[PDB]
RNA sequence: GCCAGGAGGUUGGCUUAGAAGCAGCCAUCCUUUAAAGAGUGCGUAAUAGCUCACUGGUCGAGUGGCGCCGCGCCGAAAAUGA
C-alpha cells in the first residue's frame, strides 16, 4: 500500500540546508517536520560529501514526504573535470570546456542505477550529449574502427 | 593597515542585527499559500528574499576574515605570522565590494558628474579661495584615475575666479563628487588684508550628471485638436464662405492657439503651429528646471555657518561638520587628499541620512 | 471519433525574484519499447493537471495536402421616393 498527492521537484546540498526558498514554500503548504523528517536526510549525507543531489521527492496524504536521494543532473558531470559553476550562453559556437570521452565515461556510472539506461555503453551517449547543448564538444580515439 | 579594518569590518556589523529581525518577517512571509496568490503585490514580497545573498555573504566572507586573521597574526618576524598576511590580501579585494555596492546604489551614482564652483561671503579673498578648490577637485580627478575639461572658467578681478565648471569624465564620477556638496570654508589670515588679520571665506560647490531632449515627438498629431472657421476683418465673398481660420488646441496641455493673417487655410494651420511649438518648448524648459536644478541643493546659502566642512591654515586642521571627523593636513587635503574624506565618512553620511530616512519612515 | 499509455536521466545549458517541455537566448542525446518530439496549445508565481505529435485496439472505405482555371461570397455607410 501507499498514498501520494502532490509530487514536486527539489534540490540541495548533501548534508547542509535551509528553510528559504524555493525549499521555503514547498515545507510550508504541504507540511514537513524538520525534527524528525530531516534525520533521514542527514543519514545519507554524513558519510557521502556534498553535491547537486536533487531529491526526487514524492509527498503523501499524511503530510510526510519519501526521502529517497536520487542521483545529480547529468550537468553535474561536466562541472566535475572542469571546476566550473555555470555553462555557455551560447552552446556551439563558445566552449567553456574540454572534457575527453574519458571523463564522461568514468564519472558517468554513477547514473547507471538511479537511470532507466541499460548499460554503460548506452549510459555513455546520455552524458555526452548533456554536453552538447552547454556549450562543449567531447575528444576520443576508439570509437568506430568498423570491419 | 590595521587602522581601516574595524572601520570596515564594524561598517558591515551594524546591518547584521537591523536586518536579522526585518527577514525574518519576511521569509515566514513567503510560506503560506495565500500569499503569492497576490499578483505584483507578492513580488514585493519575494524580492526581500533577493537581499539575503547581499546580506548574508558578509555575515560568512567578514565574519572569517575577522576570526581567521585576528588569530595568528599577534607576534612573529615572518614565519607563520607574515604568511597568514597573504591569506588576507583577497580581505582588502572583498573589502572593494562591500565599498562599491554601496555606493552605486545613488540615483545616477554611476555615470559621469558636472561640478560648478563660484565663491561666496569671504571678500575677494573667497574669490581666490575658489581657485583652489577647482585646482583642489581637478588633481583629485586625474589621480583617481579621470579625465576632465573645464566646461567654462573666468578669472575674477584681482582673484582667479568668479564663477568656474568642470565637467569629470569616467565611472563614478557623480558617486565620489556626490559628499562634496554644500559650502565649504576657508580660515587664514588674509593675503589681501593690509593688516593681514584672520579672516574667513566661503565658496559653493555643486554636482550633477547628463541628460537628453525632446522637441518634436511632443507635437504627436493624436494629441492636438485643429479647428476650422471663417475669418474676422476684409475678404469680399471670400472670407464670408471660406474658413482660412485656424484654432489649433493642445488637448492635455490646454494651450490653444489661433491664427489667420494669410488667405490661406494651410499656411494658417502650419504658421499656427510653428506657434504651438515655440509655446511648447518654453512650457517644456520650465518643468525641466525643477528636476535638474532641485538636485543641486534644497538650499544653500552660501552665507556663514551655511559651510559642512572647514579647512584652518592656521592651526592646520580641516574638519567635516557633518561626521564630525577631523583630520591635520589642511595643505595637502587641498590638493588631492578626498580619498580619505569621501571613502569612510563622507559617502557614508551622505547615504546614512538617506538610508535611515527610507529603512524607518519616508 | 471512441478505449489506453503518453515516460525515464530531464527539473535541458544559460539568463532570472521564479523560467520545472511552455518571456527570451543557444539549441541537433538516449532508452523501457509497439510508441512519446530535450516538446503543439492551454493551465502556473514556479509546478502538478489537459491535448496533439506517435504507437495499440476497434471500425471498415477511401482520405489528406498543394498548385491551376471557370463562376460566385465578404470587404460595401448619405442625405426629396424607390
Ligand atoms: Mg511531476
Ligand atoms: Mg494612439
Ligand atoms: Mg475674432
Ligand atoms: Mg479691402
Ligand atoms: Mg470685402
Ligand atoms: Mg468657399
Ligand atoms: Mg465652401
Ligand atoms: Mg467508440
Ligand atoms: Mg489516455
Ligand atoms: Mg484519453
Ligand atoms: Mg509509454
Ligand atoms: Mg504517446
Ligand atoms: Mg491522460
Ligand atoms: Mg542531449
Ligand atoms: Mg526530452
Ligand atoms: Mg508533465
Ligand atoms: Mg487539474
Ligand atoms: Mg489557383
Ligand atoms: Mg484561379
Ligand atoms: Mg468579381
Ligand atoms: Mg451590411
Ligand atoms: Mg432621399
Amino acid at each position: 500500500m501507499k498514498k501520494v498527492v502532490a509530487v514536486v521537484k527539489l534540490q540541495l546540498p548533501a548534508g547542509k540546508a535551509t528553510p528559504a526558498p524555493p525549499v521555503g514554500p514547498a515545507l510550508g503548504q504541504h507540511g514537513a517536520n524538520i525534527m524528525e523528517f530531516v534525520k533521514a536526510f542527514n543519514a545519507a549525507t554524513a558519510n557521502m560529501g556534498d553535491a547537486i543531489v536533487p531529491v526526487e521527492i514524492t509527498i503523501y496524504a499524511d503530510r510526510s514526504f519519501t526521502f529517497v536521494t536520487k542521483t545529480p543532473p547529468a550537468s553535474y558531470l561536466i562541472r566535475k573535470a572542469a571546476g566550473l559553476e555555470k555553462g555557455a550562453h551560447k552552446p556551439g559556437r563558445e566552449k567553456v570546456g574540454r572534457i575527453t570521452w574519458e571523463q564522461v565515461l568514468e564519472i558517468a556510472k554513477q547514473k547507471m542505477p538511479d537511470l532507466n539506461t541499460t548499460d554503460l555503453e548506452a549510459a555513455a551517449r546520455m552524458i555526452a550529449g548533456s554536453a552538447r547543448s552547454m556549450g562543449v564538444e567531447v575528444v576520443g580515439a576508439p570509437e568506430v574502427k568498423d570491419a | 593597515n590595521a587602522s581601516r579594518n574595524a572601520w570596515k569590518a564594524s561598517g558591515g556589523i551594524f546591518d547584521i542585527p537591523q536586518k536579522e529581525t526585518r527577514l525574518k518577517e519576511l521569509e515566514r512571509r513567503l510560506e503560506d499559500p495565500s500569499l503569492w496568490n497576490d499578483p505584483e503585490a507578492a513580488r514585493k514580497v519575494s524580492q526581500e528574499a533577493a537581499r539575503l545573498r547581499r546580506t548574508v555573504d558578509t555575515f560568512r566572507s567578514l565574519e572569517s576574515d575577522l576570526q581567521g586573521l585576528l588569530e595568528l597574526m599577534e607576534e612573529l618576524p615572518a614565519e607563520e605570522r607574515e604568511a597568514l598576511k597573504p591569506e588576507l590580501e583577497e580581505a582588502a579585494k572583498k573589502l572593494d565590494e562591500l565599498y562599491h555596492q554601496t555606493l552605486l546604489n545613488f540615483p545616477h551614482a554611476e555615470k559621469n558628474a558636472i561640478l560648478t564652483i563660484q565663491p561666496g561671503a569671504g571678500g575677494t579673498e573667497a574669490c581666490d579661495w575658489a581657485e583652489m578648490l577647482l585646482r583642489m577637485y581637478t588633481r583629485f580627478a586625474e589621480r583617481q584615475g579621470f579625465q576632465v575639461e573645464v566646461v567654462d572658467l573666468t578669472p575674477g578681478p584681482e582673484a582667479g575666479i568668479d564663477y568656474a565648471q568642470i565637467l569629470v569624465k569616467g565611472e563614478n564620477a557623480y558617486g565620489l563628487l556626490s559628499p562634496e556638496a554644500g559650502v565649504h570654508r576657508l580660515v587664514r589670515p588674509s593675503p589681501f588684508d593690509a593688516s593681514g588679520r584672520r579672516h574667513t571665506s566661503f565658496a559653493g560647490v555643486e554636482v550633477i550628471p547628463e541628460v537628453d531632449e525632446e522637441v518634436e515627438v511632443v507635437l504627436k498629431p493624436e494629441e492636438l485638436r485643429i479647428d476650422v472657421m471663417r475669418a474676422s476683418g476684409p475678404g469680399g465673398p471670400g472670407v464670408n464662405t471660406t474658413d482660412s481660420a485656424v484654432r489649433v488646441v493642445h488637448l492635455p496641455t490646454g494651450i490653444t492657439v489661433t491664427c489667420q493673417t494669410t488667405r490661406s487655410q494651410i499656411k494658417n494651420k502650419e504658421l499656427a503651429l510653428k506657434i504651438l511649438k515655440a509655446r511648447l518648448y518654453e512650457l517644456e524648459r520650465k518643468k525641466r528646471e525643477e528636476e535638474l536644478k532641485a538636485l543641486r541643493g534644497e538650499v544653500r546659502p552660501i552665507e556663514w555657518g551655511s559651510q559642512i566642512r572647514s579647512y584652518v591654515l592656521d592651526k592646520n586642521y580641516v574638519k567635516d561638520h557633518r561626521t564630525g571627523l577631523m583630520r591635520h593636513d589642511p595643505e595637502n587635503v587641498l590638493d588631492g587628499d578626498l580619498m580619505d574624506l569621501i571613502w569612510a565618512g563622507l559617502e557614508w553620511k551622505a547615504g546614512r541620512r538617506q538610508g535611515t530616512e527610507e529603512v524607518e519612515a519616508e
